[PDB]
């Protein structure tokens, strides 16, 4: 399961690669770049840029992405509720990153679903597959979880294959 | 009454020679000294606070002795661990600590060091929530890294003052081994992100893959890209505009040596602890590199690769704390740590031929020598036992406790002459 | 960014993906940055091209609709929202928007009506829904609008905005008598009385009627009646303005209040108006004192002490004012209201008087001896108002400050003031969390269980169906357990705040939210649910919102409870229950206490060996290392818990094991339990005809009772710390002993 997961996610990163690299080319904000590096499933360069842009704590936090530590998951979500109940202002991309640490980035109450309009469906699916709750789910039911949140274009065949894969039963 | 003391120690020896395992002797010696440490400490002349600390020290010595000799001597050799390359770093760390006794000893010693570390009382009136700067307006982001992204002028003074209280408390807890309490404090004091940082301490294990620990664990845990984590933390530790205790924490976690502002207040024990931690960290990461269980991507930054020897750490920490270093039971502490112990026995023996000036010493060395030859027959030279007991006995006489001299006699035919 | 940053990125992805389809699929992400660079004729064409290839994306379609909204092209913007809505039905907010825009542009078509119906069922009775209902009607007509409001008020009588509109419609037809009439009948509504904007409307519509030609012509009999409501409105409006509004606005409201008081005192008499003036007079000073303390908080230390000195006098004046003559009012509703406010005055001013007097020794005496002088009256008018205003018609300057009691309040009186004033501010968790904190510094504890009984009547102490967390099984225990955490949490949060920078000294209006919005949302939900003022549509949502937290109040799966808070719950319920008289209540509170204990001890054992507790995920009650349990206190809790176990064993019938446990620990509390249970075994068997040998054994128990009560009093009189450990009052222990020995 781990092997298969790693190959799938390396491949998705192969596909979304240029899209995101373009987006990083045009960003004017460092924390957003850090997020985009997480979009390429590159935890280390996110951590590094964080470090460099003087965002050190975040940097540490980032290092958890891809270990599925449920403690960190519920803590990140907690921080998010506390902000989303008062929290006079939190940077738009730090909240996104915390939402990634929450393990349920659309499935949620600070939801990245609106990124539906800014990214390839495959890009977001990468987010579910990499963070998302890897251990608790089978590859199939995980992918299915994601698909349940987003309609794919009828005509797109790589979409179709994911649907047939997730459809299992 | 307190001029009972010798009885207690003598008493323990009685019980041992009479139920005809010897590690209990020392355990009792420890408790005995500790009990006495309490007596002189409670209500006392301020001439007693000194000899009270010399008893607490006494006690710690017996403890250290127990721990190390138990591990070294109760060594009955178990089964070797057979890893594969597919195995997690967690297992390799474990293997390292199993196979390398020299290094596990360092662990034992650090454990002892932590055991005896002071921690402040839990801060009272802690606030409802973090950086509550928010109220002044001006936190555009509520994340720890915001005032790092742009001038620290963002954070209110009182907030910094509280962050100071927190990070200092967490630091003391970390040096004491209280990692669970540190995580509890982080959680409960609305420092979730710092908590999360403290979670990176564990190497990765997966009970499913790393079969040989499918007992201790039911769920994967720990973090796979640890060499990264470690550079990430260390770099964070070097970034200024953080509270000195926070930086201190990250230093300790990265296997590094905390900043001057914090380190200046560390004593022999604290400092020694810091540097053994460094030895240890470095040695593990090297063990992992020699087995290709580190991935090149993670070598973000240079950390030092050359581990000190316990010998050298001791020498340096010594020269950094000469007064403390030279204290006669702490010399024994080091002597035990390096195993050069009969070495020092025979030594302080020849110092009877400014050891007579301090009272605990002549006693301690004698009872230690006794314990040693009990646990390891042959340990201390026959002569040295003779000389030591001879002199201590003559003090049992000077104290007028002839009553309990036969017990000490049970180690020579020289006893004939009493 | 600039124009160059975004138009240079054109060549960035143009050189990475040059085919027309991928060039157009980047249009949305091209348009993403032109919306940020203030380019709307350009951003429009970028998104519109991505829509040419990705015609089924609800996000892109909405984004163009939101962009056509900035362009104010209603026909185009609406259509865009429609496409995003028909693609994805979960976009509720867009169904409102469509309905919102259709009614604003043109109502002639029924399509605007249809979309409004859907918007209503997606947001049951939201504030915007009525707004749209009025907009649609807008397109001589006066009667038509009135019927809408009335039909709307039938099912939504607690809506602030709608009731306001009714007064405005009355005022538009210049039938002000009806405006005040409804205004008066509505001042009985407990919700509206708490609405800042409503009370503001109440103040105006009344004044307008006083000056109105209709007020004089009609009669001078009911003139007094309406005049009373103005003062009441002023009091409520003052309470609210002080909390939300800024320093300037609050002070300004005081002048209108003082003008009204001066204009009213001249009439006097012995009727509702006179009684109202009495109670409102007290409120004035109390709020004025609260107002004073607000200014000083921000100000320097010298002004603080002088202002707090001044405020202390104000609160004192208020507290002194006697309980208003309740019998003297026409109706049951009116008189109960007036008394409710009286309790509120004494309670709020009371705690303030104390918290200010705890600063120094008999600090209160000095305040009166120095500022009770008429010189203080001018120093009060000075600090509060600008001296330019005429000091003759200002009530503050003309009041006869005679014989200030200068007697600190008694706790027992304070408790009954609080309990009677729980319904003062509609039981807002703000109100209770404040009181709970004010009692956090006192040696006597508040009757929380009595507060909740005053709020949710006939809500069982413990629900039979404890197995599930369905919120039909909510119990006064759950609430009692809840408020305890809310206050235990609140105190720690404020403690942390001031540490970075007294917390007790803040008055109720001045301080901000003391609980987390999560906690407040729960209390407001369970309150609306219980009192039956929920919404058929929102019933299921409210119900689930409550359900979410139940499992934590009962320490079930994934409870966000720090061990210290659980222990606090356990002991706080034991001692709460151990002092109760009835068995039903004793059993329940002791049961829950044992329950929470049984959940902590596993944690304490791990903590006993200096390990780490697994920290929570988004806990309901914030964790704190300030109160993290230490090994120094573990053995005590294990002991204190074992008592709680024994107590429940005794109440259930396992006397043998209870005594065996009680006797094991020589604690003052174990005596009162040992004594109380030895006395019962004696009293029942003491006088019936029965074996003489048994009678001697029966007397023997009564002899043990006497001894244990004497051990309590002997150890009690000697040491004060033991007096506080008594599970019941000392005088109660002595009371039993008198009867025990006369037996």
């Amino acid at each position: 399961k781990k092997e298969r997961h790693c190959r799938l996610t390396s491949w998705i990163v192969s596909q979304i690669g240029p899209e995101i690299e373009e987006k990083i080319r045009n960003s004017s904000n460092e924390i957003e770049q850090i997020f985009l590096y997480l979009l390429l499933n590159d935890v280390v360069r996110a951590s590094k840029l964080a470090i460099e842009s003087k965002n050190g704590h975040l940097s540490v936090l980032i290092s958890y992405l891809g270990s599925n530590d449920p403690r960190i998951r519920d803590l990140a979500e907690l921080q998010l509720q506390k902000w989303s109940t008062g929290g006079c202002s939190i940077d738009k991309n730090i909240s996104k990153i915390y939402k990634l640490l929450s393990g349920s980035p659309f499935e949620g109450l600070f939801s990245l679903k609106e990124l539906e309009s800014e990214f390839s469906w495959l890009c977001l699916l990468n987010l579910t597959l990499c963070y998302g709750q890897i251990d608790e789910y089978s590859l199939e039911s995980l992918v299915q979880s994601h698909l349940d949140k987003f309609s794919l274009p009828y005509d797109d065949p790589i979409g179709v294959i994911f649907q047939l894969y997730a459809a299992n039963e | 009454y307190q001029t009972e003391r010798f009885t207690k120690f003598s008493d323990t020896l009685k019980e041992f020679k009479i139920e005809q395992d010897p590690f209990n002797i020392i355990r009792e010696f420890r408790s005995a000294a500790g009990q006495l440490a309490l007596d002189l400490a409670n209500s006392g002349d301020e001439s007693n606070v000194i000899s009270s600390k010399d008893w607490e020290l006494e006690a710690r010595f017996w403890h250290l002795v127990e721990l190390l000799l138990v591990f070294r001597n109760a060594d009955l050799d178990l089964d070797e661990m057979e890893l594969h390359p597919y195995n997690s770093r967690g297992l390799f760390e474990k293997k390292l600590m199993q196979d390398n006794k020299q290094l596990y000893q360092i662990w034992i010693v650090m454990v002892w060091l932590k055991e005896n570390t002071y921690v402040m009382e839990r801060p009272k009136n802690v606030p409802t929530s973090k950086w509550l700067s928010i109220t002044s307006g001006g936190l555009k982001s509520c994340d720890l890294d915001f005032p790092l992204r742009e001038n620290t002028n963002v954070l209110d003074v009182k907030d910094k003052e509280e962050d100071h209280i927190f990070f200092k408390y967490i630091y003391e807890l970390i040096l004491a081994g209280a990692i669970d309490e540190a995580l509890e404090e982080a959680k409960l004091s609305d420092n979730i992100s710092i908590c999360m940082i403290l979670c990176g301490i564990q190497e990765y294990l997966n009970p499913v893959i790393d079969t040989q620990i499918a007992n201790e664990f039911n769920t994967q845990q720990g973090i796979k890209k640890h060499s990264l984590w470690r550079r990430t933390v260390y770099s964070l530790s070097q970034q200024a505009g953080l509270d000195p205790y926070e930086r201190a924490i990250y230093s300790y976690l990265s296997g590094a040596i905390p900043n001057q502002e914090v380190l200046q207040y560390s004593d022999w024990e604290s400092d020694l602890h810091i540097h053994l931690n460094q030895i240890l960290q470095t040695e593990i990461e090297n063990y992992l590199l020699e087995n290709n269980q580190v991935g090149t991507d993670e070598l973000i930054l240079p950390l030092p690769s050359h581990a000190l020897t316990v010998q050298e750490v001791l020498n340096r920490v010594a020269s950094r704390h000469p007064s403390e270093s030279e204290h006669p039971i702490r010399v024994l502490m080091a002597s035990v740590i390096l195993d050069s112990l009969p070495s020092v026995i025979h030594s302080s023996v020849e110092m009877l031929l400014d050891i007579i000036d301090k009272p605990y010493l002549l006693r301690i060395v004698t009872h230690l020598a006794i314990c040693l030859d009990i646990i390891n027959p042959g340990s201390v030279e026959e002569v040295d036992k003779s000389k030591l007991i001879t002199t201590y006995i003559s003090l049992l006489k000077l104290q007028g406790l002839y009553e309990n001299i036969p017990i000490y006699a049970t180690f020579l035919n020289e006893s004939d002459c009493l | 960014r600039s124009k160059a940053d975004v138009e240079r990125y054109i060549a960035s992805v143009q050189g990475s993906t040059p085919s027309p389809r991928q060039k157009s699929m980047k249009g949305f992400y091209f348009a993403k940055l032109y919306y940020e660079a203030k380019e709307y004729d350009l951003a429009k064409k970028y998104i519109c091209t991505y829509i040419n290839v990705q015609e089924r994306d609800p996000k892109a379609h909405r984004f163009l609709g939101l962009l056509y909204e900035l362009e104010e092209n209603t026909d185009k913007a609406v259509e865009c929202y429609r496409r995003s809505v028909e693609l994805n039905p979960t976009q509720k907010d867009l169904v409102l928007k469509i309905a919102e825009l259709l009614c604003k542009n043109d109502v002639t078509d029924g399509r605007a009506k249809y979309w409004l119906e859907r918007a209503a069922k997606l947001f049951p009775g939201s504030p915007a829904i009525y707004k749209l209902k009025e907009q649609l009607l807008d397109c001589g007509g006066w009667n038509k609008l009135f019927d809408l409001i009335q039909s709307e008020l039938y099912v939504r009588p607690d809506d602030v905005h709608v009731n306001i509109r009714l007064v405005e419609v009355y005022r538009s037809t210049k039938r002000l008598k009806d405006a005040v009439a409804h205004c008066h009948e509505a001042e009985r509504n407990i919700a509206l009385r708490s609405s800042l904007e409503w009370n503001s409307c109440v103040v105006q519509t009344l004044k307008e009627y006083l000056e109105s030609l209709q007020c004089l012509e009609s009669d001078k009999s009911d003139w007094r009646a309406t005049n009373t409501d103005l003062l009441l409105a002023y009091a409520n409006l003052m309470l609210l303005t002080l909390s939300t509004r800024d320093v300037q606005e609050s002070r300004e409201l005081l002048q209108s209040f003082d003008s009204a008081l001066q204009s009213v005192k001249s009439l006097g008499g012995n009727d509702e108006l006179s009684a109202t003036f009495l109670e409102m007079k007290g409120h004035f000073y109390m709020h004025a004192g609260s107002l004073l303390l607000k200014m000083g908080q921000h100000s320097s230390n010298v002004q603080w002490r002088a202002l707090s000195e001044l405020a202390a006098l104000c609160y004192l004046i208020a507290f002194q004012v006697p309980r208003p003559k309740i019998k003297l009012i026409k109706g049951e509703a009116g008189q109960n209201l007036l008394e409710m406010m009286a309790c509120d005055r004494l309670s709020q001013s009371g705690h303030m008087l104390l918290n200010l007097s705890r600063g120094k020794q008999d600090f209160l005496k000095e305040i009166v001896e120095t500022f009770a002088n008429k010189s203080g009256q001018s120093a009060l008018y000075d600090a509060l108002f600008s001296s330019q205003s005429p000091k003759d018609t200002s009530f503050l300057g003309s009041d006869d400050i005679g014989n200030i009691d200068v007697r600190e309040p008694e706790l027992e009186d304070l408790t009954r003031y609080d309990v009677g004033a729980i319904r003062a501010h509609n039981g807002s968790l703000q109100h209770l969390t404040w009181l709970g904190l004010q009692w956090n510094s006192l040696p006597a504890l508040p009757g929380i269980r009595k507060w909740l009984k005053q709020l949710f009547h006939h809500l069982p102490h413990e629900t039979s169906r404890l197995e599930t967390n369905a919120p039909e099984s909510i119990c006064i225990l759950d609430l009692e357990v809840f408020l305890l955490g809310v206050v235990y949490t609140s105190h720690l949060q404020l403690k942390e705040k001031c540490n970075s920078h007294q917390p007790l000294c803040l008055p109720l209006p001045v301080c901000k939210q003391l609980c987390t919005e999560r906690q407040k949302s729960w209390w407001d939900a369970v309150c609306t649910l219980i009192h039956r003022k929920a919404v058929p549509g929102n019933v299921a949502k409210l119900r689930l919102l409550v359900q979410h937290e139940i499992n934590t109040l009962r320490a079930q799966e994934k409870h966000g409870l720090q061990p210290a808070l659980l222990v606090h719950w356990a002991e706080c319920l034991q001692k709460t229950g151990s002092g109760l008289n009835s068995f039903y209540d004793q059993r329940e509170y002791m049961g829950r206490s044992v329950h929470y204990w049984k959940k902590v001890l596993p944690l304490l054992k791990i903590i006993k060996k200096k390990n780490s507790i697994p920290e929570p995920i988004d806990p309901l009650f914030k964790h704190f290392h300030s109160v993290d349990i230490q090994a120094s206190e573990i053995v005590e809790y294990e002991e204190d818990a074992h008592i709680t176990f024994a107590i429940l064993d005794a109440v259930n019938g396992n006397i043998e094991d209870a005594v065996t446990a009680f006797e094991s620990i020589k604690s003052v509390v174990s005596y009162w339990n040992l004594a109380l249970i030895f006395h019962r075994k004696a009293e029942d068997i003491e006088n019936d005809a029965l074996s003489p040998e048994e009678q001697e054994e029966c007397k023997n128990y009564l002899r043990k009772t006497r001894d244990y009560l004497i051990k309590i009093i002997d150890d009690s009189d000697s040491n004060l710390s033991v007096v506080k450990k008594l599970p019941v009052p000392l005088e109660s222990v002595k009371e039993m002993l008198n009867s025990v020995m006369q037996e």
